């Protein structure tokens, strides 16, 4: 096996040091190209604002020390070496809830005779990303994974993007690579935009670990089916019953029961929705706005039908006149308030339903960052 | 109906089938690009291009 | 034994676990991969993750670990640790949040002809495509995909030892039944490289959910409230208990909706039979409330027409409740 | 490069990271401790714990790692892995869990003069007392203390970190605006830093970073105050209903059941600390007691309404007082109505005054301008 | 100078921890192990996992680690750390998580003749299916399977420890330093060596040592918070037969409110019952039955109201009185039979039904 | 320092960490173990575990780690990492689900005479003994047992550093208050082994729960429900409104049962005071249901004729349509007796552990 | 009256108290057999054998 001789010459005979970056002189930079393959989106449960996702982050850099003449040995074109024997540029996810900064599996690398090293270690990342609940559950979340090189500054290594070839020309991979056959869509979240960007901050200096950044954005829109079946429809129907409670005669003194019981069902729905969202105070959720609007309206319903009941049971110390007065005020109140409730619910739930993402990430950039139409 | 049943850039290979359609399926994964050839043309996941065809040996 | 000590010393004097064990780098190391199912830890429908307890049976031949038994007292098997020999990095291609490779060492058996038998355990959290359409009477056909992560087909080739996984020591899950289970090996070629095969093995298990927990917990009370709500129409309007009974069964249905929504999976991929039946019951109750409010309005406006309307509504809603609970 | 390898071999020929640097026996190593707060993850009060993602600035002078750049191809600084260089055990002391040491071990930066820098990231889970008596309209001090676990003031001397352009020290948690995400329910008003000693222990010194953060209660305000206001409206309304409707108890006890439902809702989200009662729980109990008294007084009203001369004889004192306040059964309904109106006015006064007083008490809670640190 | 240093440096010199201590071929290392339960931490039915803190002791013989006590200042017992010696890879196979090995790697006590005494404490998340048939008045039969992870029956011989000439075929319990779990009481605790006859002498799964724990739940928390409140609240559906059948008689709201309280109890029991779909829990059966009883109550109230407000009121009262006894008898016999079936479920007085031995010291 | 580097190189040349530091094998290593309670992290009753953040401080002398300060320039204190010297293996005997030994190293302090000063931290999930009988007015006295695992008394001897645990830097728990903390050492001998003592150190902390959360979240609503359920008897039967009030207060109390069982620990060792009170309140409400039902049945009786009933119910009014009057008298009697029963039961259930 | 206050197989020791009975509490733990002796005798957990004896020097 010529592999024995090749490895011994590369690592031991030449005195390979894995703690020194591969440059000829200590003024050149190491060009490190990154990609990101999203194996699957596990969940984005909103209580802790975690984006847990299995990703396949791919590296590619040049190591002049890991080079050899193929013809001198047997025709060995590809070589494999564990990471703990070769210089591995450790880039970490800067934003993550847990303490996992590196990749999950430190898999074997591939090195060519020219020194081109490629590393694709799988990783499970639980990043921290804020959630705007303003248009819940019809909301789209725009939160990303931020990768930075904390071991070397931008003066020593540079985090570029992977470049591939289609017609002899190189174009950067400016998106998260998704395997259309293998990828199965998440049961709650739909991926709309997957842009990738390299960030340079002119505020800080190149001789610093926080001058360069590579960010893999993920704009995903929730599928509003569970909530429109178990939260929206029954609440709307019981609100409709609250509105219809005015069409009940006051002779049977049992209208208060219907109104207050509908309000209590509203309280139960509030209980249910209170444990589905984070305690974020940036903006009131659309479910929260709708629920408080409808409960205020139901309280107004209760107060108004209480006024009707008090007017109905008036006495001189003729009763038909009071009964007709109560019926007239009840009909007038119904005609006033039922359209208000119907229009309010329709307006709220078409305002929420009209929340498509802007179809263009980075609003000040005409590029759509889609794999179908690359840049170069 | 005769059409190629090979995959990617293998040497050409044909098979006989009763369907009147023959398809070429192309998509890219984390490593490279895959071309799949066969008879008929069924539904595919989003992001995959397909080439439903009706004549003999047209999914080259 | 001093003889086995001599084996362990001599075999590892000039052994590199970094380098794959082949006579010439052109050749390939053949590996027979086998799976042995033990139990299902859980099946997570909302997260689309299936967690299982398996041990991965791997067999392959090492050319640098041969010896003559007659030269060493007649022994023919040793138990070298995993971290002392070369290992194929078999990983899950569809891992959700588990460990891609195997993190248990479990010293491997090694024959005198070079054959190596490794059986380490693992907790495979494979990503599972959950189809909530006939829940709970649903079938799951989600798999686990295995393959060599860094080596390709012409360097390291994996073959299934049997056409189906091993379930001779399977433990009954209690809510899942295996109708069928098989294993397939896939050849995939890339346009980069016409003669570089890439091999993987997918072990797919067919699972039937046992529909008893959700039936006695979610199905019985839905039918229960549904048969209640059509019964209010037989009450006379004279007693002031019509709206009370109707709205109170509605409120009990709301609390039941609460227990369902905290019980059934929250996945939004598709509405299941549970969701359809819950919606049907909810619509039934709402329509009952509206029409019986109209009934009271007819009464306090007429008694005979109100009563005959009530009987007709009772018959119609019994009929539609029966057909709805039978169809779903 | 080859020259970097030569320099690394020369520097680490007889250097062990288990020996504290000292020119002379008894010398002190001045370690500068700083902190950049990337984001404030959570401050859940159920377990009395705050989770933060921070970069912990360190700077100490190690004489052994100094060289002449003129003889090494003009190289001024090196990136050496943190395990190959001595570092002080600057760890979090008031950590709720057992994680004392920094999570991420980034390689150190050493200049040719011996100066060593370290910016290791960590996910620190520190324990901090929660002053839950204005909850949720409260601000938390929630300190965070850093010190060398093994070395004391006789071997190291902790100091304040230096800014980017280093002439004056920074005495506060600096934030990188490029990498920072607001929590969404907490706002960082004050973020001072101060070194602490103890008179009883002359061998003690730490660097302490505080976070005077005031909660944004909009979620709690809406989800509890608004339904509680509606419940109070129902409880004040139930009087205005006529007794002849025979439905006062339905509304009253439905409101009470609702307020118990919100008690169930909030019992999950309130901390289980027995030091004092928060404002929100006191408000919930005030509303519940108000609804209970509404139920009792409405029972009294119904009892006075249904009384009959064949069963009850009117005493003289109620006749004069209830028929005094307005400025044979018919007298009973009239007294019932007068008592009902009196109860309505009384509960209006009580509910309005109590709610306004509670909200004014919980609204005058503002963190002080000087954090006293 | 501590001569234990001389012994350690002499013994561990030219000692390989990856070698079976067999003197020659056909030598099987007889490994004797006994289990001493310290705390039964918990048993959650949702995950079907049993958590216990146990101190398993492992004894075996190593000919390479024997010396002559006469020439080493008369000392015969030495403590050697476990990571420097060969150990039999005995692990708990039936674990929900991946914690096969022990928690604390304690020192190994070597003796003059090469004997071994290893007592590593461990915490195990062992698995055991839950028999929910008689929940909460149920007894669980949970097991702990120990077998060698690597060596087969031709290399090691697992067996129970022998104290005073008699094998300790039980899980040892400290009678004076043990406290009950507070929800589970331990009735039987046998231990027996088991063979997998479907599998040959090789393949590492032939032999095993199984430590059983037959434990019965203490149903005091469930009775006072779920069972008794449920039976007391739903005993109220028979009082609808004494209320008048008119406006203000107000039977339907009582029946439906008791039913809604039973629904609230269904929610409450939802967090306690496990997800096993093999058998319906006994309390679940009782809950379904009592909701059906409330259903008959509601329907009977409906017909009573219809008859009393149509026909004539006295015949409605006769129907009411006649059906009150039927409903009361039905509810009483149903609840009595269900709770008698639950109470009569007792642990069998034999650990193994066919085995006459008691398996207790 | 070059002197300290030379000293460290000299000390760790022939040193062996797998041998206890005694001049002769018959000797024993003398160790003084002491604890520092820093905080009481949590006490969960259902799993019967107490978890706290401590750091156990132990001292011993290592003879072969001594040196002459005058030879090495005058250094008297050095800071070897704990991974390369001999360490006693103190093991928490009643560990529930934590770590038996410690996992943090936290390099020790070594003196020129051989004395070792090592204070490593550890989170002890020590098994507790929970008595839920006066909960939430409960006092707990569960211990924390430490001892050498593999060695015995004649080989490695441990003694407490101080008669009491060190609580100088113990922050307030916020829901527990500590009366007493104490440290005891026990010798145990075995029927083997007539002159082989076995040593341990047991630290017990008397913990009393601060009863303000449970009183104002779990007990006051129970008091309100108990007061309200007996007040329905003042509401006249004429309104069809007794039933709704009583059954709805029962339903509200059922929801409060849901929340209370969501809050109260689910341990079943014994019935707690809160559990006894809620069971009492359940029985009280149910009894009110039956009594209200029988009163309503009495009210709407009508001619069967009224019997001795009018003889006592029309003498009872003298010491303070006929069916309505007797129902009213019965209702006031029951309201009085039910208020009395409620107040005496409330006083008696909490009588004790508060007096 | 006088009982024995020794434990296990220690040299015999005697003590005097106000109780007129002795005891010998023997139980088995994971390392051996423990014997506890004194005067009087209290209630014990199951699995422990007592020898509650009223005479003098009877708990040997
Ligand atoms: C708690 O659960 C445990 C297990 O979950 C219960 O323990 C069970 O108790 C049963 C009652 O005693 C046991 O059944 C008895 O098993 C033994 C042994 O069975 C094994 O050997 C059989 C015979 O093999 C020989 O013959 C074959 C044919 O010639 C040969 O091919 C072979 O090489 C052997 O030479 C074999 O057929 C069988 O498959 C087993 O491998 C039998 O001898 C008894 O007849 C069984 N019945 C009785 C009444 O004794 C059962 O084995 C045992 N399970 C385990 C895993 O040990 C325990 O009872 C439960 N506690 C309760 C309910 O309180
Ligand atoms: C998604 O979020 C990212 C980052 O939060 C946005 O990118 C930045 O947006 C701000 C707001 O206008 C710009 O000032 C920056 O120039 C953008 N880029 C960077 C690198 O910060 C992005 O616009 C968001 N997209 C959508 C559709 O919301
Ligand atoms: C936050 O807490 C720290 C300490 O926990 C407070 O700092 C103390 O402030 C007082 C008042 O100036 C000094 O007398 C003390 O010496 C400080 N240190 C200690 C340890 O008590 C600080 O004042 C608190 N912040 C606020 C806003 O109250
Ligand atoms: C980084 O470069 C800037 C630019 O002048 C300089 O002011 C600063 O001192 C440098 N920092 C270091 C650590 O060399």
């Amino acid at each position: 096996n010529e592999e024995e001789r090749l490895i011994n010459d590369l690592l031991i005979v030449n005195k390979y040091n894995k703690h020194v970056r591969p440059v000829k002189h200590n003024n050149e930079v190491v060009n490190i190209a990154l990609s990101l393959t999203l194996s699957n989106l596990i969940s984005l449960k909103e209580t802790d604002e975690t984006l847990t996702s299995n990703v396949w982050m791919d590296h590619a850099w040049y190591d002049h020390r890991l080079t050899w003449n193929a013809s001198e040995y047997s025709d060995i074109s590809i070589l494999r070496l564990p990471p703990e024997l070769v210089w591995i540029p450790d880039i970490v996810l800067q934003n993550n809830n847990d303490g996992q900064y590196h990749v999950a599996y430190f898999c074997n690398v591939l090195v060519r005779p020219n020194g081109y090293v490629t590393w694709l270690p799988p990783a499970i990342f639980r990043s921290s990303c804020p959630i705007n609940v303003l248009y819940f559950p019809f909301d789209w979340q725009n939160c990303s994974l931020k990768f930075t090189a904390l071991n070397y500054d931008a003066n020593e290594i540079t985090m570029d993007l992977m470049t591939d070839t289609i017609d002899g020309k190189d174009y950067p991979i400016e998106w998260i690579i998704i395997d259309p056959e293998a990828f199965t869509e998440n049961g709650e979240w739909e991926i709309i935009h997957k842009p990738a960007k390299k960030n340079i901050y002119p505020d800080k200096f190149p001789n610093g670990t926080n001058y360069q950044d590579v960010t893999f954005y993920l704009i995903i829109r929730r599928k509003p089916l569970f909530y429109v079946i178990n939260f929206i429809t029954p609440c709307v129907l019981i609100s409709f019953l609250a509105s219809l409670a005015f069409y009940l005669p006051a002779e049977s003194g049992e209208k208060m029961s219907t109104a207050i019981s509908v309000l209590l069902a509203q309280a139960v729905f509030l209980l249910l929705t209170s444990q589905r969202l984070p305690e974020t105070a940036l903006a009131v959720p659309l479910i929260g706005k709708y629920l408080m609007f409808i409960m205020s309206l139901v309280t107004g319903v209760i107060v108004n039908c209480g006024i009707v009941l008090n007017f109905h049971f008036r006495t001189p110390s003729e009763v038909g006149n009071w009964n007709l007065v109560g019926q007239t005020i009840d009909r007038l109140s119904m005609f006033i308030i039922t359209p208000v409730m119907v229009l309010g619910t329709i307006f709220i739930f078409v305002m929420g339903n009209f929340n498509h993402p802007p179809a263009k990430p980075f609003e000040g950039d005409p590029f759509d960052y889609s794999s179908d139409h690359p840049r170069c | 109906m005769i059409c190629y049943n090979q995959q990617s850039s293998q040497p050409p290979t044909t098979k006989t089938c009763s369907e009147t359609s023959c398809y070429k399926k192309t998509w890219r994964d984390h490593r490279g690009t895959i071309i799949e050839r066969g008879c008929g043309c069924p539904k595919v996941k989003p992001g995959i291009k397909l080439h439903c065809c009706r004549t003999d040996k047209c999914n080259n | 034994s001093e003889h086995e000590t001599r084996l362990v010393a001599n075999l590892l004097e000039n052994y590199n676990k970094v380098i794959r064990p082949v006579e010439h780098h052109t050749h390939f190391v053949d590996i027979t991969v086998g799976l042995q199912l033990i139990q299902l830890i859980s099946v997570d429908e909302v997260n689309q993750i299936v967690e299982t307890n398996v041990r991965l049976r791997q067999q392959w031949i090492d050319v640098r670990l041969r010896w003559n038994p007659a030269d060493y007292g007649g022994i023919k098997k040793i138990r070298l640790p995993s971290d002392d020999v070369w290992l194929p990095d078999l990983v899950l291609y569809n891992n959700a949040d588990g460990d891609f490779a195997i993190v248990h060492m479990t010293k491997l058996l090694l024959d005198y002809t070079g054959k190596i038998m490794w059986t380490p355990p693992a907790i495979f959290k494979s990503y599972c495509e959950i189809i909530v359409t006939h829940f709970p009477f649903d079938q799951q056909n989600c798999t686990m995909k295995l393959g060599i992560w860094t080596y390709d087909g012409t360097k390291v080739s994996i073959s299934p030892e049997s056409d189906r996984p091993d379930l001779s020591t399977f433990m009954e899950s209690g809510e899942w039944v295996m109708k069928d289970y098989r294993g397939w090996k896939h050849w995939v070629y890339y346009t980069c490289c016409p003669d570089t095969p890439y091999l993987d093995i997918t072990y797919h298990f067919i699972m039937q959910r046992i529909p008893l927990y959700f039936v006695v917990n979610v199905i019985i009370p839905c039918l229960l409230f549904s048969f209640l709500t059509g019964l209010v129409f037989y009450l006379p309007t004279d007693s002031g208990e019509k709206m009370t009974l109707s709205i109170s069964v509605l409120l009990s249905l709301t609390v039941f909706l609460l227990v369902i929504v905290e019980l059934i999976p929250s996945t939004s991929s598709a509405v299941p039979l549970i969701g359809k039946y819950m919606l049907f019951t909810m619509i039934f109750v709402i329509s009952s409330i509206i029409i019986t409010v109209v009934v009271i309005n007819t009464h306090h406006r007429w008694k005979y027409v109100a009563m005959v309307i009530d009987h007709i509504l009772l018959c119609v809603f019994m009929l539609i409740c029966i057909i709805g609970t039978v169809s779903v | 490069s080859v020259m970097e390898d030569t320099l690394l071999s020369v520097l680490f020929e007889t250097y062990n990271p288990k020996v504290r640097p000292a020119q002379t026996v008894g010398d002190k190593v001045t370690v500068r401790v700083g902190l950049t707060l990337t984001n404030l993850l959570i401050l859940n009060e159920k377990i009395e714990e705050m989770t933060t993602n921070v970069f912990l600035n360190l700077a100490w002078t190690d004489y052994r790692l100094q060289w002449d750049p003129a003889a090494y191809e003009g190289i001024k600084d090196l990136r050496i892995p943190s395990s190959d260089v001595w570092q002080p055990d600057i760890v979090l002391m008031n950590n709720n869990d057992g994680s004392f040491e920094i999570t991420l071990h980034v390689n150190v930066l050493v200049q040719h003069t011996g100066a060593v820098s370290w910016q290791p990231s960590a996910i620190y889970r520190s324990s901090c007392t929660i002053k839950v008596m204005y909850f949720p309209f409260d601000w938390q001090n929630c300190t965070m203390v850093f010190k060398s676990y093994t070395y004391d003031t006789s071997e190291v001397t902790l100091q304040h970190a230096l800014d980017a352009k280093g002439e004056r020290e920074v005495k506060e948690i600096v934030i990188n605006k490029d990498a920072f995400t607001e929590n969404g329910q907490w706002s960082i008003e004050h973020k001072p830093s101060r070194k602490n000693w103890r008179s009883d222990d002359p061998s003690y010194e730490d660097v302490t970073f505080y976070l005077i953060i005031q909660r944004k209660p909009l979620f709690y305000i809406v989800y509890t105050i608004i339904p509680c206001i509606l419940i109070s409206i129902l409880a004040i309304l139930v009087f205005y209903l006529p007794p002849d409707a025979g439905e006062k108890m339905s509304l009253s006890i439905s409101a009470l059941l609702a307020v118990t439902v919100f008690l169930l809702l909030l019992a999950d989200k309130v901390p289980e600390t027995s030091l004092s009662v928060p404002i929100i729980i006191r408000y919930l109990m005030f509303i519940m007691i108000l609804v209970a008294f509404s139920v009792i007084l409405s029972v009294v009203v119904l009892n006075l309404h249904h009384r009959s001369p064949n069963t009850h004889t009117m005493p003289n004192w109620i006749r004069q007082i209830f028929i005094t306040l307005p400025p044979l059964k018919k007298d009973w309904q009239y007294v019932a109505m007068v008592a009902d109106r009196l109860f309505l006015y009384v509960f209006f006064v009580i509910c309005s005054i109590g709610t306004f007083s509670i909200f004014l008490d919980a609204s005058h809670n503002v963190p002080p301008d000087n954090p006293f640190a | 100078e501590n001569e234990e240093g001389r012994l350690i440096e002499k013994l561990l010199g030219d000692y390989d921890k990856r070698i079976i201590p067999a003197k020659t071929l056909d030598h099987i290392i007889d490994v004797t192990l006994k289990l001493t339960l310290t705390n039964l931490i918990s048993l959650n039915e949702k995950e079907e996992a049993l958590t216990t803190n146990v101190w398993i002791e492992i004894q075996w013989n190593d000919y390479r680690l024997s010396w002559n006590t006469s020439e080493y200042e008369g000392i015969d017992l030495v403590r050697i750390p476990s990571e420097l010696l060969w150990l039999p890879d005995v692990v708990l196979e039936n674990n929900v998580d991946g914690q096969f090995e022990v928690a604390y790697y304690a020192n190994v006590l070597v003796y003059n003749d090469g004997s071994m005494y290893w007592l590593p404490p461990a915490i195990y998340r062992s698995t055991c299916p839950i028999a929910v048939t008689y929940f909460p008045f149920d007894w669980q039969n949970c097991s702990l399977v120990f077998r060698s992870q690597t060596y087969n029956a031709h290399e090691v011989n697992l067996q129970l420890s022998a104290e005073e000439g008699e094998a300790v075929e039980w899980i040892h319990i400290d009678p004076e330093d043990f406290t009950e779990n507070g929800e589970w009481t331990i009735r039987h605790r046998p231990a027996k060596k088991n063979y997998n006859w479907q599998l040959t002498k090789d393949d590492t799964d032939f032999q095993e040592i199984i430590f059983f724990l037959i434990i019965q739940r203490k149903p005091l928390f469930y009775i006072i918070n779920i069972i008794a409140p449920c039976v007391l609240i739903s005993s109220l559906v028979v009082l609808v037969y004494f209320l008048p059948a008119q406006a203000g008689g107000q039977k339907c709201t009582l029946s439906i409110s008791v039913l809604l309280a039973q629904t609230i109890f269904l929610f409450l029991i939802a967090q306690k019952v496990p997800e096993t779909s093999l058998n319906v829990p006994l309390i679940g059966k009782y809950l379904i039955f009592v909701m059906f009883v409330s259903m008959l109550i509601v329907m009977n109230c409906v017909i009573v109201l219809n008859v009393s407000l149509r026909n004539w009121v006295l015949i409605g009262k006769v129907i009411d009185k006649a059906c009150f006894w039927i409903a009361l008898l039905l509810f009483s016999i149903g609840t009595l039979a269900i709770f008698l079936t639950g109470h009569f479920n007792q642990v069998p007085e034999f650990p193994f039904p066919g085995d006459p031995r008691k398996y207790v010291p």
